[PDB]
RNA sequence: UGGAUUCAACGCCGGGAACCUCACCGGGGGCGACGGCAGGAUGAAGGCCAGGCUGAAGGUCUUGCCGGACACGCCGAGAGGAGGUGCAUGGCCGCCGUCAGCUCGUACCGUGAGGCGUCCACUUAAGUGUGGUAACGAGCGAGACCCGCGCCCCCAGUUGCCAGU
RNA sequence: CCCCGAAACCCCCGGGCUACACGCGCGCUACAAUGGGCGGGACAAUGGGAUCCGACCCCGAAAGGGGAAGGGAAUCCCCUAAACCCGCCCCCAGUUCGGAUCGCGGGCUGCAACUCGCCCGCGUGAAGCUGGAAUCCCUAGUACCCGCGUGUCAUCAUCGCGCGG
């Protein structure tokens, strides 16, 4: 049996869980065994502007933030599994990648 | 394509529409919208409060905006639909450009502030807080905060439950700045039942 | 009049003059650090309607 | 607008026309000619007349 | 070229400018949407072959060139303007100041403007609290809140770690 | 709002913003032994990467050049930091301190390196031997000292924002 990776990113910790937790009780429908959602670091892109247009009065300074979260899961690949994982939600502020190992 | 890269794009991409839109269905109580890139295509929902003025003559006014939308930004098929705000009054963006839209009209500003202070506020709001700044009451400029229930300014609970908008109000004379500030009936830590 | 046109708007590839804010179209200070063309003004405008927070 | 150019002699029945031609082209071009060469009026491009 | 001149201008305008950026200088070339006016496409609105000028240019031009087609040669009326005005404005920023202040309802005091509360003593980073008190209560602000670091537990074990076998 | 409006709009070339008898602010390097050089030995973190990081091999004295694995990012790379330590020369002097300046040559970026870029090698060898009056920052992993990352970035960091030692 060849294995599959899912790589899915989120700035939404609960959206993050909320497909974790499907493909957990998923599995667990099924039989298929689960490789956990391994926690990746998350990735912090910070941008440190200038808070003045004018150039006078003394420097401050935004530091604005965007986080992404990421999580892998690795799972048995098996036809049932991938089309319903497939057919799952997957709501709008997420991305993910079924990599597939072979 | 990394995917901060991808997350960056699509929040630029949504706020140029955004921003156009803003200016043109600013009749209409554009609120927002919301994106969703379903495999048929890319379908939108616009929450304003007149979907008839969004829609105009039969449908005319979506068809020439999704033309924009898929020419002027990138796009696979959109799929524009409307809806509304479940209670606009709470909604404070709305309300600020239905403000500045009176102050255009030639409203006096403290009748139109007032006006939409009961309005909010019997529709069901904690708190709210409106600014004019400008060229009221002459040349030289002032600002007046018109205000009434109870309204936090500073910390997270302001930065996530009170709503705030702005607009311009652009006179013969010049511009008013409207800023508006709804806290809506949702509750704060040291309430402490 | 039988002439030729002469506005020449040239391509450039690097320069100040080369990148150019989205928004406004300023040419200066344009942020490009993860994919943005974007002024510093407009940055600070927006960024919350993009995601980025001020957590500190 | 130079705004009249005809260019073409009547024989009696027929045309011949005023204009020379260039080889490397195709037909209906038609030429100038200064001192010691042609010019194109379609596209443009080096000749003489050799 | 400009802006900024004590704190709060002077490695600031994210201003580390070869061109661009630029707003300065010398030179060169394009631009009237909408109408009307001089007209009109007759073959040209527009591009254009070889050259002379030109820094270089179909920019222009004697000399000639046609792919099929309207008008700054003239008015209004404009597009655009890093042109002026930041004592016409908005928005943002700085400073007063992350200072501890700003107020309200009712009551009382005063003809009234106003006052009281919001004062005093201790205390606190804090109008933060304790007590006294014609004040009693409340709200914004402070605090709460949000982010991170540091110790433990649970879960999870890849792309991370490798002690044990 | 006023003005320009066929010029005060747009584009191109070249110059300038980089000029220098001088005054000022903030800083870098130093005035040496609480050191300089040479050779050896050690120990990081933050962040970033698509026409982008580039290991690895080869060429070259260097700067650099050719090919190129892997890497869209806990997988690869930037990335074996410097201050520190050990040994050897120098032994208190305009010096084996200091590196202004300038000459010759060799390169990278770029359309373009004169005006006006950055790097390397040989050479040169400027003031400066601790600084009046007066003034600045700082209360713990802080200040001082050390270097690194990134933003700006075609090439340019004595800067900004940050990182650790
Ligand atoms: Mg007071
Ligand atoms: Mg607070
Ligand atoms: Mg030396
Ligand atoms: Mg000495
Ligand atoms: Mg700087
Ligand atoms: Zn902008």
């Amino acid at each position: 049996m060849q294995k599959a990776r899912i790589k899915l990113a989120s700035t939404d910790i609960k959206a993050l869980n909320e497909v974790t937790d499907q493909i957990r009780q998923i599995a667990e429908r099924t039989g298929v065994r689960m490789s956990g959602p391994i926690p990746l670091p998350t990735k912090r892109i910070r941008i440190t502007t200038r808070k003045s247009p004018d150039g006078e009065g003394t420097a401050t300074f935004d530091k604005f933030e965007l986080r992404v979260h990421k999580r892998l899961v690795d799972i048995e690949a098996d036809e049932r599994a991938m089309r319903q994982i497939m057919r799952i939600r997957v709501p709008e502020d997420v991305t993910i990648e079924i990599e597939l190992i072979s | 394509m990394a995917i901060e890269r991808y997350f960056i794009e699509e929040g630029v991409r949504e706020m140029l529409i955004d921003e156009y839109l803003e200016k043109e269905l600013r009749r209409a109580g554009y609120s927002g919208i919301d994106i969703k890139k379903t495999p048929l295509g890319t379908k939108v929902v616009i929450f304003a409060a007149s979907p008839g003025y969004v829609i105009g003559r039969g449908g005319r006014r979506i068809r020439e905006l999704t033309r924009i939308l898929e020419r002027q930004f990138g796009l696979e098929n959109p799929q524009i639909e409307v809806e509304e705000i479940k209670n606009p009054y709470l909604n404070a963006k709305v309300q600020a450009i239905r403000l500045a839209r009176a102050l255009e009209r030639g409203i006096h500003f403290r009748r139109a502030a007032y006006s939409a202070i009961r309005a909010i506020m019997r529709n069901g709001a904690r708190g709210v807080e409106i600014r004019l700044s400008g060229k009221l009451t002459g040349e030289r400029a002032k600002s007046v905060r018109f205000y009434q229930g109870y309204l936090a300014k500073v910390g997270n609970p302001a930065e996530t439950l009170v709503s705030r908008g702005y607009a311009q109000a652009k006179l013969k004379l010049g511009v008013i700045g409207v800023k508006v500030s709804i806290m809506p009936p949702d509750a704060k830590l040291p309430d402490e039942i | 009049m039988a002439k030729a046109d002469y506005n020449k708007r040239k391509p450039r590839k690097f320069g100040k003059g080369a990148r150019r804010c989205v928004r406004c179209g300023q040419y200066g200070p344009v942020i490009r650090v993860h994919g943005l063309m974007l002024c510093r003004h407009c940055f600070r405008e927006i960024a919350p309607k993009l995601g980025f927070k001020k957590y500190e | 607008m130079g705004q009249k150019w005809k260019l073409y002699e009547v024989k009696g029945g027929k045309v011949r026309r005023k204009n020379k031609f260039c080889p490397r082209c195709g037909p209906g071009v038609f030429m100038a000619e200064h001192k010691d060469r042609w010019s194109c009026g379609r596209c443009g491009y080096t000749e003489w007349k050799r």
